[PDB]
């Protein structure tokens, strides 16, 4: 199942990291006055393992 | 108010430079030449909406 | 290519026609003229010329000051040409209403 | 006219007759040639605005 | 009578008040501070304050 | 109240134009 | 994504002949959203061979440039159509037409001529006086413009992103105007 | 730059065919410009009589 | 119709019900084959038309 | 930061069409975002008077 979502950001990376980092460095220099913040999902993931 | 018109002959006339014979085919040649193609824009050039 | 093809801009006719035509031409304009048979460009300069900021083309002042004795009127303006702009003063003139 | 002229008000109008009214499509509206510059700044590129 | 579509023999041009253009039905054209009502082309006036 | 623009060039002696170089090949 | 990126298409402007502005193929995408990675692997096998050719065919086709879409093509790089010389056989012995006709004879019709043997034939060049220059006609603009594989897009420094993808891009200024 | 061959300066055509409905006229000239000439087309006018 | 027929005017039309018009985009609108000359013709392609 | 620019802050947009119903209203509206510009649809919301 995981191709489905790590395209869908349900699982997979963070959006500072597979946004191109131009758009990292705009939305970060302008977040207290234009904000792209609520735009793009994160995944966040429990453990499975121990 | 009965005005009529009633077209009895139409005659096209056209007039020629009497040009020498030798230098109309040189000019002929010389316009035949894709460079050499004629071109025209409608003087009031628009879309009459 | 169809501005060019239709001589909507690039070369002039003396540029694009034939030069054994152009000589044609010019030996004949008298007593034969082939000119007004092609067309030339003609192009408006797109940089360098007009601005894209934001700005008035007329402005109107009104009297920072004024005086109205019994045979003469005055009035102050402060005219303010701003940075990046030219006034020809042949432009201006006093707008009076009475 | 005259010491009994009447109370009065004015009318203003122009005529302009064989005219047309023109708005040239141009960065200020001097003719500066047949192919205006705002014809060729911009919107050429898709463009296609209502 | 004359045809002022044809003939060139126009004679209205007084009645029109103004005209406002406007590109992607947002973007007021001449825009930029130009006229002295920027918006719009005020052809001629009624008031004049 | 439209535009054209018509293209001549010129140049003459006190005489009158014959046209120009002859690219003759002759015979 | 950032490493199979999609193709940025050129648009034409067939007025001025030159690219219009570029985006990516959205026209063309397998839907792959109900598949698994046994297949989406092969998707993507795909979509990678087919970002290869691009870049394979780019090299061999476009004309190496500082530039994508430069505004004004040199007359060396603009293809023309420079065909041969044209001849022709003037019709009369001009100058023996002068002297038969000042002996009272009249010539009409016609080419011949029974009572000269002379004929000439000159041989005017064909072509534009000048070079053209200037704008790119439809077949060079396809054998230019092969679409644009993009890897880690927007992540150099701004400035030397390809700004000339954005259709209303003034490159002879590097700035962007409204609508006047 | 003028011929000796005997040659007319005006040539006057007839229609070839002609057309005469209630509201319009037709005529058909084959115009014939002969080999050694050329037409400036400004010098051709439709000459009525009625 | 007859001896007494009034003088008339002919209109004409056409009926094409059931289907739907069609136009080939094939250079000279034959059905060469499914896939068409012009969809393979790579100028309408990778350099993209509106 | 800020255009040097004639530019809008807030654009009110009237039905382009309309269908008022038994028990529903519907209206269509042309969303033109302009160029050179970003529209965050959080600031948008129907006017309505009734």
């Amino acid at each position: 199942m995981m191709p489905q979502w790590a395209y869908m950001h349900i699982a997979g990376q963070d959006a500072s990291e597979y946004l191109s980092p131009g758009l990292v460095q705009f939305a970060r220099a302008t977040d207290t006055y234009f904000s792209l913040g609520n735009k793009f999902r994160n995944p966040t993931v429990a453990p499975t393992h121990d | 108010d009965g005005a009529s018109v009633r077209f009895d002959s139409v005659n096209l006339y056209a007039t020629f430079f009497p040009m020498a014979h030798n230098t109309a085919s040189t000019l002929e040649a010389m316009l035949r030449n894709d460079t050499n193609d004629q071109s025209f824009n409608d003087y009031l050039s628009a879309a009459n909406m | 290519p169809q501005w060019a093809y239709m001589h909507i801009a690039g070369q002039d006719a003396s540029e694009y026609l034939s030069p054994g035509l152009v000589q044609f031409a010019r030996a004949t304009d008298t007593y034969f003229s082939l000119g007004n048979k092609f067309r030339n460009p003609t192009v408006a300069p797109t940089h360098d010329v007009t601005t894209d900021r934001s700005q008035r083309l007329t402005l109107r002042f009104v009297p920072v000051d004024r005086e109205d004795t019994t045979y003469s009127y005055k009035a102050r303006f402060t005219l303010a040409v701003g940075d990046n702009r030219v006034l020809d003063m042949a432009s201006t003139y006093f707008d009076i209403r009475g | 006219i005259g010491q009994t002229a009447v109370p009065s008000v004015t009318q203003k109008k122009f005529l302009c007759d064989r005219v047309m009214w023109r708005i040239p499509f141009s960065s200020n509206f001097m003719s500066m040639g047949a192919l205006t510059d705002l014809g060729q700044n911009m919107l050429y590129a898709n463009s296609a605005h209502a | 009578g004359s045809i002022p579509y044809l003939d060139g023999t126009f004679y209205l041009n007084h009645t029109f008040k103004k005209v406002s253009i406007m590109f992607d039905s947002s973007v007021s054209w001449p825009g930029n501070d130009r006229l002295l009502t920027p918006n719009e082309f005020e052809i001629k006036r009624s008031v004049d304050g | 109240i439209n535009f054209a623009s018509l293209a001549p060039r010129h140049g003459t002696r006190p005489f009158m134009g014959t046209w120009n170089e002859i690219g003759t090949s002759q015979l | 994504s950032k490493e199979i990126p999609t193709p940025y298409m050129w648009s034409y402007q067939p007025q001025m002949g030159l690219a219009a502005g570029a985006s990516q193929d959205y026209s063309t995408r397998m839907n792959w959203l109900s598949a698994g990675p046994s297949m989406i692997s092969r998707v993507n096998g795909v979509r990678n061979h087919r970002n290869q050719i691009l870049l394979e065919q780019a090299a061999v086709t476009s004309t190496p440039r500082a530039k994508l879409n430069p505004r004004n093509w040199p007359s060396t790089l603009v293809y023309q159509e420079i065909p041969g010389p044209t001849t022709v056989l003037l019709p009369r012995d001009a100058l023996a037409e002068v002297r038969m006709t000042n002996s009272g004879v009249q010539l009409a019709g016609g080419g011949r001529s029974s009572f000269t043997p002379n004929q000439a034939y000159l041989t005017l060049q064909s072509s534009s006086s000048e070079p053209r220059s200037g704008g790119i006609g439809t077949l060079q603009f396809v054998e230019e413009f092969v679409p644009s594989v993009y890897f880690n897009p927007f992540s150099g420094s701004p400035g030397l992103y390809p700004d000339e993808f954005i259709p209303n891009f003034d490159a002879v200024r590097e700035a962007v105007d409204g609508y006047d």
